[PDB]
Formats: C-alpha cells, structure tokens, sequence
C-alpha cells in the first residue's frame, strides 16, 4: 500500500496504514522458542531386556541372523526404523505374514511446529512402566559408540557386564519413574532437521546424518540370567526439551485436503 | 549501439580472449575467459575495453609473422538468451559496432605510408 | 536508477532493468573467519578466481502445469557441469582441498515482453536433496533434457521422494509414507526470494552467506543451497510473440576457504 | 557503459571503467602534428630548361 | 650446524648434512614487483601453493663419462611431468594464465657413502636448449630411459644442436658450423653452482631470481632457468658398496605471477 | 687456504694470504664494459639496388620464385641467413652447382668476448663504397615493420617510392662517405644472445627472437630506372655500439685444439 511484495521484503501493516483507528496492546509470550518445546512428551514403547543382549546388524541382512530386537530406542525426534537411524517413516498397514516387523519411531508433534533448519538443546530421559507391580533399571551409551554384551559368571550364576560400566545406570524404586536431564554429546556442531549429504565419502546413502543424534536408553531387570519369566513386559519412553535454540526457518508438514 | 523497438528486448554478452591454441568456440570456452552480460534498456549502448595484457609494452601494428607479439586473441559477442518482442513488429534487430582509442593508447615512430588508395 | 553494475575479478555484469539486493540473515553477508575445527593454514580468497561463472537453464514454454520447478544444486552444479557451466580453475582448486567453505551470490535470468505474464518464483531453499528419485544414482547431465521441468507430484509434497535404504531381509517389506525432506508449494516463500514476472521486472538476485551443520563441511557431497524456479501461474501469448523464452544464470563465490591438500580426486 | 553513444559525445574507459586493474603509463609523444609532418619527401621531377 | 629444515605451505624439508645456501645478483631474490607491462589486475601468490614439488631423475653408474649431463626444463617440466613430478593444482593454475612470471628454490638430491669418489656438478644455466636435437620436435618422457644421460658430443660444444629452419628449396643447401647456444664444458662453472661430491655433502641447493628478455614471457614456451647435473669424475667402487646411487630433486616456485584468464590450454 | 671451494663461491687471494709481500696498484681501466665495445667495427657487404626492389619469401621457397636476394642487411650481431633471422650461421665451402647461394652474416669478434646474456646498447651506420667514383643514397626502416616497394611514374620515367617517405634517408657526396648514430626502436625489453622461446604459441621453430633486432640498411643509385647499367656494384656496412649494458654472465665461444 501502495507498496509491491515482488521485492521480496514487505513489513506489516496496522490499522492506520490505509484506515482510522490505532494499534492493540500485545498480549502474551508464549511465543519464544526456548519456552514453547519444553513439555514433557513420549515417544514411543520399549521391550525390556533381560539376558545377554545383542544388538541389530548392517544394512542388509538375510534369515537366519540372531539379534533382539525392539530392545534399543535411539532417541532422536528424527525418523527411525529398528533401532538405527532410517531416512523414512513406515506405517506398517497391513502387518500379516512371515518376517519381523521393524521397530519404528518418530517424534509426531515437533515437526508440526517445525519451520526450521538446524536445532540445538539438551534433553531428558523420562521412563515408566506401563505393567504394574515392576521394578527395572535403565541404561544409556552416548552417540558415536556402542553397547557392550558379554557375560561373565558369578557362583555358577551368568550374570551381564551391562550391570555395571563407566557410564551411567539408575535403579527404581517399587514401581517408580526415573528421571535425569541429560546435556549434548555430538561429534557435529548442530542438530540438522534437514540434511544432503552422505555418511561416507563415496557408495553410501544420501540422507542420514549417523553421527549427529543423541544416544539410546535400554531397560532391564536386576535379575541373573537363568531366573527369567516367560511373559515379556513393556515400558515407555519420554523426552522434554530444554534451553533449546534455533536458526535459519523453512516450511511445515504438509496438511491433507484429501 | 543498439537499434531496434523499444519493445524487444535481449541479453547479450560479449567476450574477450588471450591467444590459446586453438579459437575459443562456445559458450564454456568465452564464459571462462572475461566478458560481461548486457541488458536493453532505456540506453542503447554499453562502452567495453579489451584489456591490455601484454609480454612487451609496446606491441607492433601490422604482422609480418602473426606471431605473439602482435596477435592478442579473438574477440566475439554471443547472444544470450533470445531477443523477445511482441507481435506484429519486425523480427531480426540491429546493432552497430564503435571502435576507439582508450586513454593509455600511445604511439610511436612513423614510417612510409602505403599509397595503394590512390590507385 | 535500477541499473546495477557489479564487477568482480575481470567480469562485470548489469542488468539495467533490475531490482536491488536480497541479503540474508546478516545485512553484510560476505565476512567471515577462517574455521575453528581446523589447525591447517587455510587456503583463502585470490582474485582470479572472484567471479561471475554463467549457465544456461532449460527454457519454458506453455505446456508446463503449476509449481513445476527445475533446482540446480551447488556447488555439485560444478562437478557434473550443467548446461555449459563448469568451474574451470575452481573445479581443479575444489578437487584437491578437502575442507570446502564459501558464500553465494546469485542472480537468475529472464526477459519477457510487455505482452506476456507469468510468475516465477527463484528462491535458493537450504539443505535439500531434489536431485534423485530413490534408486541411489544421482542424476546427471543427460537425464535433464527429456523433461525439462519436474512436474510436481504429491511424491515430493509427502515426502515420498527421498532415497531410502536397503531394508535387510531379515524384516518386512515396508509401507513408507513420510519423510523430513519435502517441498510444500503453498509455503516456500519463506526462504529468500522476490517474485519475477513480465509486470515489472526482467532479471533478479537473491544473496546468501554461510548455514551450516558443522564449521566446514566435506567437499563433493555436502549440499546446501540448491536454488530452485517455479512457475506460478503459466504464460499465455498470441501467434507472434517470441516463442519459448530462455533461461541461464550467474552464479558468484564469496570469500572461499579451503583446506587440506591431497591429490585430484579419483572417484571410488 | 552503461552510457549510451548517441548523445554523439563519449569519453574514453579505462580497464577499470568496469573491469579490475589500473591504468597504464604514457608510452610516447610522436604524435605533436608540429613534429609528424617535419620529414623530409620528395614530390617529384623536373626537366631542366635551358632557353627561353 | 648443517642442518637447515626449510618449510613452506604444508611441506618441510630438511637436509642434514648440507652446506648452506647460494643466491644471485641479490642477497634477497624473492622481492619482486608485479609487471608494468600489463593492466590486469595480476593473481598474486597464495599460500595452498608455496611448495617443495619432487621428483626422481635418472641413476647413474660406473659406464658414465665426462662432462655428460641430464638437464631439465623450467616449466616446460611440469607440463610433460618427467620423473612422477607435475605441479598438480599449479598446472592447473598456469595452464589458465598467459602471462607467468617466478623464480626458483632448487635443492638436489645424492648421498654417496664413504668409501666413494666422484664429482657431480648442480647448475642452473640461463636461457637453453638443451633438449632438442634439429628434428622440430621437443623431445618428452618415453625418449628419457634409452639412455640415462646425454652424452657430450662435439656437436653440442660447438653449437651444432640447435634446431634450425628449412631453409627453402630455391637456394642451396647450406654448411652449417657455429650457432650461439652451445655448452663449453670446461667453462660452466660461471653459473651459480657448486660441487657435490662424496668429499664432504650429500644434497645442496642453488637459488635464483628472475631474469629475462621481457618483463613478462609467455606461459608455455619460455625456459629460462634449465638445470643441468653433470659429472666431472667417474665414481669407483669395489664389489659390495651399494650398486647405482639414485638421483632426485626437488623445486620451489616463490612469489608467482599470473596474469590473463582464458580457457585451458589446448595445444594446437 | 684452507677454505674449499664446493662452496660455489671463493674470493681472490693476494701474495700475503699465506706469502710475505704486499698487494700491488691497479695498472688501468680498460675493461668497464660501456667502453670496451664502442669500436668501429664492419659486419659485411651490401649488392647495390637500381630498381623497384622485391623481398625475400618466408621459411620454404620453391623454385621459379622472383626475388633480388643479397640486397638487405638486417643488421643484428645474431646469425642471419638471406637477409632475414635465422638461428645458425653458414660458411658454404663448396659453392659449385645450382640454386642460389644466400646472404650469410655474423659479427665474428662479438662474441669472442661475449660472456653474456642479455644486453641493451644503441648503435651506428656507417656506409662505405669500395668500387670507385661511385654516389648513393641509403635508406631504413625500423624493426617490426616492413619494406614498400613499388614504383610511380612521373613524365614517362619510372621511379620507386624508396626516394621518399616518413623513415630517414641520406644522399652522399662525390665518393663520401654516410654516417648516424640510431637509438633503440624494439618491441622487446633488452636484446638476448640467448633465447628459448617460439615466435608464435604452436608450431614455430624454437629458438629465433624475430622482433628482438634493430632493422635494416640498403644502399640504391639517385637514378630513373630505365638508366640501369650492367655492371653490379657492392658497398659495405659497419656498426660501432654506444652506451652499453650488460646483465647475467655466461660461457665463451670453444676455442680448437684440433
């Protein structure tokens, strides 16, 4: 007015930029992007473990492998297939037939906000038990390593190394919740929701930023090895957001007309 | 110097290159080299200078052997993208070409002059 | 007014009916330090190589539909040399460093009649991958005049059309549906952009300093902005105007910075 | 540049009218027309009278 | 003392029995000025290359006489690449710039041992041919390990190895005797030079500034500063010294000067 | 004593580096190198012009060509064959047969003080007739340009243009003798003894520095050309240099043994 937005850059426009009256009062803020995301909020269930772990393979891998899966949950609000980081987001429709369904994941409610391109906070780990009357304890590897399996016996009782370690455990009370904030450990500088790329320099898939993510929490019970039931259990897995920054915007999930 | 009606309009560079082996041809070869792009406008020129690169100095007038002291390369212009203009207005514009001494342009040492014009 | 003589190196383009600027971010886009991850002295500027490198685009007629849009990526532009644009001395500098860091001007070109109308719609979007349909080959120079536009399927609008991986046999078949790269069409301008079409301009620029996700990336994987045209509303003109229109573009580094020498690079 | 030549006066450009570099020095002075034209030129022949 | 570790770029050489070093005509040859000649902005030095470049020369033996020599071009070596040596990224620079302009850090390479004799002679001479005999065509890297040095004939002491022209068939043909690029064996130690022998060093250096006939030659045809290894004393040796010592060398480029961007270089 | 010379670089010992005696008196200076050369000095012998002259042809020439060969001196101390630079230097010993003999020159005693490679002076012409009674006329044009010859008549008589024109000419006395001294007019920076190099970027013979030179005299009678004699003639030209410089040290010319 009578300004032309082919220049790429138009302000706002009040009231009084063409008609009488004066401007309105601004009403709150809960608008800053280091208040808006922390909420506590699930993303998804884990299978608790409870003997000599194992954990998934490579990318390609044909029947007959042993692995346990469903165990593991690397927490990202990046899309996840079987506990490693995937480029995209199944939905498994029509789940009948042979061959294991993966484990898939993502974070719903973030990118709905989202109009980003790079992400920076610290998070926490907030864990409970759907099934009553149960007592576990969670563990945690950071990014850029991996878990250790073995066992190693005490008085003819097999027992785990994932009992102890350097880094850090938590065991519950009598049916309670742990939880602790945990603070960044990445290799790369900033967190990408978007990325090109490539994971190696040559003959890899284009997409995937494997070292720039979080870590994983896996639970178990404080049992030895041959003292195990015969019914499996469940349990849950939670993530707040906090001191959280942001840069350089982009769009939104499209939304269905349909 | 431009010429043709005000409502076509083109974009035209124009490229300049030192003697490689072979003559630049397309549009890599003089876009590597120096040249500039060129609108059309309200104006209807654009005042270019063949830089002056050089072994010697001085450099000579004529070659008596179009060696490297007194050959400097090619020069061209290359359209662009397409003269654009409307319907019922003639295809196929005009521009004319100046040439002119720039402001270092000095000379030296005369000799005998060539009188093939009076015959 | 409006006419904009740049010169940079030995190369000087203007366009006369022009526009201005579009910064990004920073009202002065070109400062910068040399990165912090490094121990290496870095490679800086040098002025022959502080330029204006130009490339033809494929040219556009009627028959496109809406939000159609080609995307050239960078600087992977310069490896596989589209449209006669290469490099040339900063594809033989680019090959041997294997630190690669450096901001962007751009400005895109057309020029239609005063007959004409139709909208364009240059915008450079960040870290995206709309070069490859999911078989794991980027593509090349011979696969871009067979279409000369990418029709816009709801493939890209879900985010269907980014490469996944090899599933495992082990598993089930999977049913993808969505994916964090996409383009949403009703909302892209909010990148940098500024609206080109027969109404008042012929060429425009947009500018852009450095995003990243770490300090410096690697040299011949790493994308970040990819500039992509789009066409929102077609052309309509009678029999005599100029048929078919064409499009190029000029494409600028500022400050480079680079690290690590090695030999030219073979490709595993 | 972006001056137009039909106004019937244009100047001279020099490299860095548009382009990067600096101008170069004044070579010589053999251009002064009170010194090009101070050559000694023969214009023809004559036969020789010898009578009235 | 003795040990000078020279380092510049990235790389760092060091040579820990050597002598010292040997300037030209200044005690400090890197100072330089860009060319009056031109009046483009020149392209300066910049530090991805300030290099030591090496590269294997050929062995030599007991079946080796006087006063023979092999010598290389300067820069005519990094375009054919004798020895695995190419200036890499530096051909890719020059190949894009008419006008060159350097001078040279050289420091070559033996070690005998102990129980050795025999004296090489490092040189660099001034505006030579020496490696052409009349054909017209320069000769390149196959041509190189038929015969591991030159053997110093007559013909080269008395300037008859010069590449002449045809001389037309409308005159006689001639009698050539003299030319005035020549070697005179006897009289080469006026060049900057010195002995290397088994006496006291392994390697040693020559360094040298810039001449020429012009401010600025051109970029593929010139050669000022050819180097030329020669022997002076055959070596002897009894049977269980190490067989055929092996000869390297190992060239620095300082202050470069280019001028003039075009396309790359393609011969004619 | 006891220094070595590997080193590259010795100085100069006096009698009492390890004698005993004092150093004596420098005796003169007849060596400083902008005296040493100023010397008159000829290079060779000029074929006398009487007509509208012609040119010889670039590098091959077959036969049935018309040229007046031997009429030019492009005055250079470099070797020149026919008139034009060449890169060696002819002595043709056994001159019996057919097909001409060309123009060989070279200043033989330059270069057996030569120790050189680059050098910058500026020259004289001095003409002189050896056949008796004879007047003549010399004439010149500069390096990097190029001869005019035709000729116009004038009532009935022909006569060619080389009476007149921009480039300096001279008219001798009765059996005089011409003499003027002629700065640098070069494209090049200093004359080279040496050179590498090409005249043009391909396909050139390596090693001629065609405009690197100083230019050329010819001698012709103050005649119409329908009043020719029979009897050829000859004149000399010799060159004493001025002001000279010298830069970068080289070898001599080898002496025999034989």
């Amino acid at each position: 007015s009578t300004d032309n937005a082919e220049t790429g850059v138009i302000e706002a426009g009040n009231t009084d930029t063409d008609f009488s009256g004066e401007l309105a009062a601004p009403g709150s803020n809960h608008t800053n992007v280091k208040f808006l995301f922390d909420r506590s909020r699930l993303l998804n269930v884990i299978k608790v473990l409870e003997k000599d772990a194992v954990f998934p393979r490579p990318f390609p891998t044909q029947e007959g492998a042993q692995q346990d899966d469903g165990y593991f949950c690397l927490l990202t609000p990046r899309p996840t297939v079987a506990s490693r980081p995937a480029t995209r987001f199944g939905l498994y429709a029509n789940p009948s037939g042979s061959g294991v369904l993966a484990n898939t994941s993502l974070d719903f409610n973030f990118y709905s906000l989202a109009c980003f391109t790079y992400f920076r906070s610290d998070l926490e780990v907030t864990v409970v038990s759907l099934e009553p009357d149960l007592e576990f304890a969670v563990g945690w590897f950071p990014s850029g390593s991996e878990y250790q399996a073995s066992s190693f016996v005490y008085d003819q009782l097999h027992v785990p190394f994932h009992f102890t370690g350097r880094t850090p455990r938590a065991f519950a009370s009598k049916g309670g919740k742990v939880s602790f904030v945990l603070p960044w450990n990445s290799v790369s500088s900033v967190l990408p929701v978007r990325w090109g790329g490539a994971s190696k320099l040559s003959s890899a898939t284009r997409g995937l930023p494997a070292h720039a993510d979080w870590g994983t929490i896996y639970a178990f019970v404080p049992r030895p090895n041959e003292k195990k039931s015969t019914a499996v259990k469940h349990v849950a897995v939670y993530i707040r957001y906090k001191n959280a920054r942001a840069w350089c915007p982009s769009m939104l999930p499209f939304r269905s007309y349909k | 110097t431009f010429c043709g009606p005000m409502m076509a309009r083109g974009k035209f560079l124009l490229s300049y290159s030192p003697p490689n082996g072979t003559q630049p041809q397309t549009l890599s070869e003089a876009m590597q080299c120096t040249y500039s792009i060129w609108d059309i406008g309200l104006n209807s020129s654009w005042t270019f200078v063949v830089p002056y690169i050089s072994p010697s100095d001085y450099r000579e007038t004529r070659a008596i052997t179009n060696s490297v002291y007194s050959a400097d390369g090619w020069f061209s212009l290359h359209k662009l993208t397409k003269i654009t203009l409307p319907p019922d207005c003639p295809q196929s514009p005009c521009i004319l070409f100046f040439a002119s001494a720039g402001e270092d342009y000095t000379l030296r040492l005369p000799v005998d002059c060539n009188p093939s014009y009076v015959f | 007014d409006r006419v904009t003589t740049q010169t940079a190196g030995n190369t000087a383009i203007n366009t006369q009916s022009s526009l201005g600027v579009l910064c990004a971010y920073v009202e002065d886009p070109t400062k910068s330090d040399p990165p912090s991850s490094s121990t290496d002295q870095p490679t800086t500027t040098f002025t022959a190589i502080d330029r204006w490198y130009t490339g033809r685009l494929n040219s556009w007629t009627k028959a496109v539909k809406t939000f159609s849009f080609q995307a050239v990526p960078l600087p992977g532009a310069f490896l596989s040399r589209q449209g006669g644009l290469n490099g040339g001395a900063f594809t033989a500098t680019l090959h041997r460093h294997f630190l690669m860091k450096c901001g962007w001007q751009v400005q895109v070109q057309c020029n239609l009649t005063q007959f004409h109308q139709g909208a364009l719609l240059v915008a450079m979007v960040p870290e995206t991958t709309l070069d490859v349909k999911p078989d794991g080959k980027a593509k090349s120079l011979q696969e871009l005049n067979e279409e000369q536009w990418v029709e816009m399927s709801d493939d890209y609008r879900t985010g269907k059309n980014m490469p996944f991986q090899s599933l495992g046999t082990y598993y089930r078949p999977p049913n993808w549906t969505w994916g964090p790269n996409f383009i949403n069409p009703y909302q892209v301008t909010v990148f940098p952009h500024q609206i080109l079409n027969a109404r008042t301009s012929t060429s425009v620029d947009i500018n852009v300093p450095y995003i990243g996700e770490t300090p410096t990336q690697s040299s011949e994987t790493q994308n970040s902005w990819t500039l992509l045209v789009m066409v929102l509303v077609p052309l309509d003109y009678k029999e005599g105007a100029t048929t078919d229109p064409e499009i190029t573009f000029s494409v600028r580094p500022t400050s480079p910075y680079f690290n690590g020498l090695r030999n030219r690079y073979t490709a595993g």
